[PDB]
C-alpha cells in the first residue's frame, strides 16, 4: 500500500536527540533509539529509531531515508545501514520510524548507518534473548523437525491493530542565527517561524516572524532564541522537550504487530528402549538439554520430570 | 503483589480498569538533558512463566488427558455404570425357527 | 505483561509549575529543581534557575497483550456426557453420543 | 552398543566390512526442497575419549 | 601444481542448491554449505561449498572464483570474501570446492 | 573477550597482530553490569584520561 505509508509521512518528521553512544560520549543524534522490542521466539526484534525511513520527500521509493540535518530535512538514499548485537544482524524490513531484523543473542544493541562522512552510530545496553519454542534448546531452528505454534512480529508494511498518538512539536532552542547586527544582538527570521527571542530585558518572548533586535545588550551571550515551527508533527517522547502543543491527538497506525504463526522445532535423537520384564530400561543419548517426563496410570501418579544433558540410563 | 503473579489485572478482555500495582518510581534527571528516568518492578507475569510447575495433564490420576475449548477431562476410567437398552421387538423370531 | 508510558514532559525557562494528579492506573507526576537544560546547537531553554520538570509516567497494558495471556477461572461440577457405538442382532455398527 | 564404544569395528586397519549399528533414522522432507533429512546417535568413540 | 587443478576443472562445474539463510528464509544460492568439517586441535575447519574457486574458465589466477549465475556459468575476481562464526574468522586457503580457514568458537 | 587484535589497512595489506590476552569488565558498586545504563547513582571510579600530554 502507498496510502497508509501517505498518511505516516503526512505530518511526520524526523528529530534529534541524545544516545549515550559511548565511543564519542553521550552524542546527540538523529538516530536516537527509542525502546527497543523483543519477545518473539523466533528471535526476531523491531527497534523504534528517530527518524524517518521509506518514502523520500515526495512519498515514494521505500528505498530512501529522510533524517534531521541541522535545522532541516534531508533525505538520501539507503547506501549502508547495519544493526550489530555481537555479530553482524540480517535486516527483514523498514518503514518510517521502525526497522524489523533478526538478530543473535548479545546484550548491547547499536545500529549505524553511513552518509559519508559520518557513522551515525548510536547504543544501547539492553538484554536481548533467543527464548527456543518447544523442548529442546537451540542455536538456530534447524532445516527439519516438527512444528509447533509459535509467535511473532509479522512482517506486513501497513496494519491498524495498534496506534501511537502523533502530538504537536514543542519550541527548538538556538543561538546560530542570533548575530551582531552592527553593535549589538540580531535576529534573523527563517521565514515562517516564530523566533522566541529573550534577552536581559523582557523581549518578545513568543517569536515573531519578521527579523528584529533589542539593544538591552550587545553580546549575544545574554540573549536566547527558541524557533518555533508548526508544519510537520513528531511522535512525543520523553526524550524530546515539549513546549506549550497540547494539540493534536493524531493517531499514526504501528508498521508491524505480533500474530500467532508456526515454527519448525527439532527432533531429539531416537532413544534406545530395554523391555527387561517387571521393570525398564531406557538408553538416551541428547544432543541438547531436552525434557522428559513418566507417569503412572493407577490411583496414583508419581509424576517424574527432569532435564537430561550427558548420555545416560534410567530405570 | 508488586510483580508476582497478579500486577496488571483487566477484569475484562478489553476493560479499562487494572486494578493492580507495579511499584512505579521516579528519579531526577541529571546534567541537564531532556529524559525522564524511572524504575519499577520487572514484571511477575514472566516470573511465573519462567517457574510454572507441572501441567496439569501431566499429573492428573487414573490416566486421562484434558482437552482445551470445553475443558473436556477425556476418557477419565473410573467406576462403573448401570445400563438399561431396549430392543425393538421385530428382532426376535420363534423358538421352534432355530 | 504491562508497558510504561511516558508523555513528553514540560520545564520552563524561569518560574515554577506544579503537577496535578489525574485518574489514571497508577498516575505519577513530580517536580525538580535547578534544570539548566541542554539541547542540539540551541540556547538550551535557561537563564537562570529552572526548577520545572514534570516526568509524568503512566501504565497501561501491551500491545502483545492480545494474544498470550493467563485466564482465572471457578469451576462447578457441571454435566456428564460420551459417544456409544452399538451392535445387536445383524444390525452393523451404529453410533450416537448420549 | 549403538555409540558407546563400539560402534565402527573394521576387523583390520582397511578391511571392508563394519559389523556395527549407529541407530540411523530417516525423516520425511518437508515444503517440497529437495534435501535428505536424517538422524542418529552420536558417535560412541567421542564420548569413551 | 597446476595439472591437479586441471583434473579438478576438467569436467567439474559449480551447481545451485538451497540454504537455509534464515535472513531470507530459505533461499537458493549458489554457495550451498555442505558437511563442514572440524576436528583439528589448532582450531581450524575446513568447508566443502557448492562453487568452484580459483582458477578461471581458462584454468589460471587461482584468485577468481567461478559459480553459477540463473542457468549458465561466470567467473569474477574474489572482490570480498569472508567466513564468520561468532568474529569474523581468517582463511588461509582456498581450492575449487574447498576452503581452509581459521575459526574462534 | 580473550584475544586482543588490532588490524590497519594500506591497501595491499590488513595489517593485523593479536595477541592472547584476558580482558575483563569490572563493575563498579554493587550491582553487576552487561554495561552501565543511563541513569542511576553516582560513585568514584577510577580510568584512564583522554588527554594527549
Amino acid at each position: 500500500d502507498l496510502d497508509t505509508h501517505f498518511t505516516q509521512y503526512k505530518l511526520a518528521r524526523p528529530y534529534i536527540a541524545d544516545c549515550p553512544n559511548c565511543g564519542h560520549s553521550r552524542c546527540d543524534s538523529p538516530i536516537a533509539i527509542e525502546e527497543v522490542r523483543g519477545d518473539a521466539h523466533a528471535g526476531v526484534i523491531r527497534i523504534q529509531t528517530s527518524a524517518m525511513f521509506g518514502l523520500k520527500t515526495d512519498g515514494v521509493d521505500l528505498a530512501y531515508m529522510s533524517f534531521m540535518n541541522g535545522k532541516t530535512q534531508k533525505s538520501i538514499k539507503i547506501d549502508n545501514l547495519h544493526v550489530r548485537t555481537s555479530a553482524p544482524c540480517s535486516l527483514v524490513s523498514h518503514h518510517g520510524y521502525y526497522i524489523l531484523a533478526q538478530c543473535p543473542p548479545g546484550d548491547t544493541v547499536t545500529v549505524g548507518f553511513h552518509d559519508g562522512p559520518n557513522r551515525h552510530t548510536c547504543t544501547v545496553a539492553h538484554k536481548v534473548e533467543f527464548r527456543p519454542v518447544g523442548r529442546e534448546k537451540y542455536r538456530h531452528p534447524p532445516e527439519h523437525g516438527v512444528e509447533l505454534p509459535c509467535n511473532r512480529y509479522t512482517h506486513k508494511r501497513a496494519d491498524q491493530g495498534h496506534y501511537v498518538e502523533m502530538h504537536q512539536p514543542g519550541l527548538v532552542a538556538d543561538h546560530s542565527l542570533l548575530s551582531i547586527h552592527s553593535a549589538k544582538v540580531k535576529i534573523t527570521v527563517p521565514s515562517g517561524a516564530q523566533v522566541k527571542y529573550y534577552c536581559k530585558c523582557p523581549d518578545v518572548r513568543k517569536g515573531i516572524t519578521s527579523s528584529d533586535h533589542t539593544t538591552t545588550c550587545t553580546d549575544v551571550k545574554q540573549c536566547r532564541a527558541y524557533l518555533i515551527d508548526n508544519k510537520k508533527w513528531v511522535y512525543n517522547s520523553g526524550r524530546l522537550p515539549r513546549g506549550e502543543g497540547d494539540t493534536f491527538k493524531g493517531k499514526l497506525h504501528v508498521p508491524f504487530v505480533p500474530v500467532k504463526a508456526k515454527c519448525i522445532a527439532t527432533l531429539a535423537p531416537e532413544p534406545l528402549v530395554e523391555h527387561k520384564h517387571r521393570t525398564l530400561i531406557l538408553h538416551l543419548h541428547p544432543d541438547h538439554p531436552t525434557l522428559l517426563t513418566t507417569r503412572s496410570l493407577g490411583s496414583d501418579a508419581n509424576p517424574t520430570r527432569q532435564w537430561i544433558e550427558r548420555p545416560t540410563t534410567v530405570n | 503483589k508488586a510483580g508476582s503473579f497478579g500486577d496488571l489485572q483487566s477484569r475484562t478482555s478489553t476493560s479499562n480498569d487494572l486494578y493492580a500495582n507495579t511499584n512505579l518510581k521516579l528519579q531526577r534527571p541529571q546534567a541537564g538533558i531532556v529524559h525522564t528516568p524511572f524504575t519499577q518492578v520487572p514484571s511477575g507475569f514472566e516470573r511465573w512463566k519462567k517457574d510454572k510447575g507441572a501441567p496439569l495433564n501431566d499429573v492428573a490420576p487414573f490416566g486421562c488427558s484434558i482437552a482445551l475449548e470445553p475443558l473436556r477431562a477425556e476418557n477419565c476410567a473410573v467406576g462403573s455404570i448401570p445400563i438399561s437398552i431396549d430392543i425393538p421387538d421385530a428382532a426376535f423370531t420363534r423358538i421352534s425357527e432355530t | 505483561k504491562y508497558k510504561t508510558k511516558v508523555p513528553s514532559p514540560v520545564v520552563k525557562c524561569c518560574g515554577a509549575t506544579q503537577c496535578t494528579s489525574k485518574p489514571h492506573p497508577d498516575y505519577q507526576c513530580q517536580v525538580f529543581s535547578g534544570v539548566y537544560p541542554f539541547m542540539y546547537g540551541g540556547a538550551y531553554c535557561f537563564c537562570d534557575t529552572e526548577n520545572t520538570q514534570m516526568s509524568e509516567a503512566y501504565v497501561e497494558r501491551s500491545e502483545e497483550c492480545s494474544i498470550d495471556h493467563a485466564k482465572a477461572y471457578k469451576v462447578h461440577t457441571g454435566t456428564v456426557q460420551a459417544m456409544v457405538n452399538i451392535t445387536y442382532g445383524s444390525v452393523s455398527w451404529r453410533s450416537a453420543d448420549v
